[PDB]
């Protein structure tokens, strides 16, 4: 569950990735592909070696899916209805998953904002994270 | 814990830039403010009500650079983690009943600190080495539980 | 996130607990006890030996809460915000503690409602408890 | 892993009633419904569309039986789980690659079944000396993760 200033640091910081966005999120797959190899079994047919076009455009698609989860804080499981019938009813992917993107995810983050990664922004990026992984990995339907 | 020859060697070349007083601190203190329930364990360690507080908290800074001790230690004896952390999982464990998981998340907060740092020089190859460090210890601290 | 069919499943393994709440409860806490001492730390000052009717008093408090969090289990982080600052503000418990007492709390049930505690309901109860564990340990306010 | 006497004689005394053709394909069946994203490691199986196809699917019985019946291998001794579990232990972390933590979870699915079979007859005492067993079992297969 989000606070009050949770939402409101999740949004600034967010809006601090701005435009790198698509990167970031391209970024936190490949570390969490190198840094955790058994979470490639999930893309088999994916040519995952650095700097792929695949890999970069499922990023894309991945902080776009982000992106809209910040803008729809308040109701989450609503707006990412799709994408947790697809994570959860249909690939089944196991949440321990979603830990290793999570935390790959606030590494490239760590590593792109030394100005603005703040200890807050941190803790409320992490829950955010947190509640979206809640949400693609339960079946709610 | 394995770490290619390649790796071990990446890793020491990092941890030769990171610095003893400070990271430690960080690390322990960015784990209090990102995961509140372990500030259960820091009662005498004086005010940790804001994240400024924490970050700024003495005994904070003071017992990070203990634990970013520990993690030193381990980096010399990557062969040998369970015996290098064999008190500490004693006191932690059996002393503190720290749940394992925590160890897990002091050592990605860990990383995320290590990130911080050195920014663009934390490449996926280099975390990758570390997040097989980290593993370890944690495993190794939690040893107490086999 | 709850399906509609969780809330179902939820609301009517819960409603044949009835009465029987305030004893549950004090089964399901004194398991939790003998299972798990590390979660003895968090009443240092009750008796907790077998029969200890102050087990048997908080289990009812318990119970009740759980009562209350299934009726407004659409309005959950509103409805037992107080017991998340008590948990979460004052008390800090790790939540691995709380996955502790919901196993607890499904090994009572299934003892005591067998004809009730069918696969589905306890996927169901699982997540409601999981749920109701999410918000207790959330900052929110 | 350290029972007293009187939990060993408890335990012993339960299991002796366990129905071994059932209980276990019962648990590994509620594993599947209650936690989905486990069926990932079982799609050779066939149908699991629904909680009652789970229950239903004879692999899923089938295979129960071998799970309960390595639980009672460790059962028979608790004084070496790791050992006795060795073989085990790289089929589900080397080769498999199941995360520590559903071991966990299917430990608890177990006593939860335990619970369901015999009511009353499973009291707090009971519960305790089995959640010492399949603690044991779950870190004893998680010695290639741990
Ligand atoms: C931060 C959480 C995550 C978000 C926001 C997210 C978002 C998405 C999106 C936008 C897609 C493309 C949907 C489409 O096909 O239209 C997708 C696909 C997919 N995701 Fe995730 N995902 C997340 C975490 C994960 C994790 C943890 C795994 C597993 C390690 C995973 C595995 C997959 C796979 C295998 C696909 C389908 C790939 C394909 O066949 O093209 N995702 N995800
Ligand atoms: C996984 C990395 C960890 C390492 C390497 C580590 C290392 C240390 C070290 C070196 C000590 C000092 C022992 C001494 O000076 O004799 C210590 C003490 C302690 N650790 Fe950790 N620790 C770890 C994780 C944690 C976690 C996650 C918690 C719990 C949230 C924790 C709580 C404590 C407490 C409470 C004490 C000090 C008690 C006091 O002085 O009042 N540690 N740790
Ligand atoms: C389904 C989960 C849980 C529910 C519904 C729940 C509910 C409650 C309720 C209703 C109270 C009574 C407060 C009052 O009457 O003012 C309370 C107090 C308390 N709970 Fe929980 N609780 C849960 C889990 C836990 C866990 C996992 C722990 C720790 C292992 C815990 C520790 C406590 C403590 C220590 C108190 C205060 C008792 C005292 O010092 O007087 N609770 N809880
Ligand atoms: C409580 C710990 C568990 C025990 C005691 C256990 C025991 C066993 C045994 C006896 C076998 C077959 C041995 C053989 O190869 O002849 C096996 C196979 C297997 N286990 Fe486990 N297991 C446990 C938990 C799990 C979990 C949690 C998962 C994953 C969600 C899992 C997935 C599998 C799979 C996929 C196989 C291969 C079956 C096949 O596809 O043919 N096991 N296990
Ligand atoms: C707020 C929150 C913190 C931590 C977890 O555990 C991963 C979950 C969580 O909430 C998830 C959620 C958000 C919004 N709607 C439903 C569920
Ligand atoms: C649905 C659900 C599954 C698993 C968890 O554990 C992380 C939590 C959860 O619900 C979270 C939630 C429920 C109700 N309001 C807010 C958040």
């Amino acid at each position: 569950v989000l606070s009050p200033a949770d939402k409101t640091n999740v949004k600034a910081a967010w809006g601090k990735v701005g435009a790198h966005a698509g990167e970031y999120g391209a970024e936190a797959l490949e570390r969490m592909f190198l840094s955790f190899p058994t979470t490639k079994t999930y893309f088999p047919h994916f040519d995952l070696s650095h700097g792929s076009a695949q890999v970069k455009g499922h990023g894309k698609k991945v902080a776009d899916a982000l992106t809209n989860a910040v803008a729809h804080v308040d109701d989450m499981p609503n707006a990412l209805s799709a994408l947790s019938d697809l994570h959860a009813h249909k690939l089944r992917v196991d949440p321990v998953n979603f830990k290793l993107l999570s935390h790959c995810l606030l590494v490239t983050l760590a590593a792109h904002l030394p100005a603005e990664f703040t200890p807050a922004v941190h803790a409320s990026l992490d829950k955010f994270l947190a509640s979206v992984s809640t949400v693609l990995t339960s079946k709610y339907r | 814990v394995h770490l290619t020859p390649e790796e071990k060697s990446a890793v020491t070349a990092l941890w030769g830039k990171v610095n003893v007083d400070e990271v430690g601190g960080e690390a322990l203190g960015r784990l209090l403010v990102v995961y509140p329930w372990t500030q259960r364990f820091f009662e005498s360690f004086g005010d940790l009500s804001t994240p400024d507080a924490v970050m700024g908290n003495p005994k904070v800074k003071a017992h990070g650079k203990k634990v970013l001790g520990a993690f030193s230690d381990g980096l010399a004896h990557l062969d040998n983690l369970k015996g290098t952390f064999a008190t500490l999982s004693e006191l932690h464990c059996d002393k503190l009943h720290v749940d394992p998981e925590n160890f897990r998340l002091l050592g990605n907060v860990l990383v995320c600190v290590l990130a911080h740092h050195f920014g663009k020089e934390f490449t996926p190859p280099v975390q990758a080495a570390y997040q097989k460090v980290v593993a370890g210890v944690a495993n190794a601290l939690a040893h107490k539980y086999h």
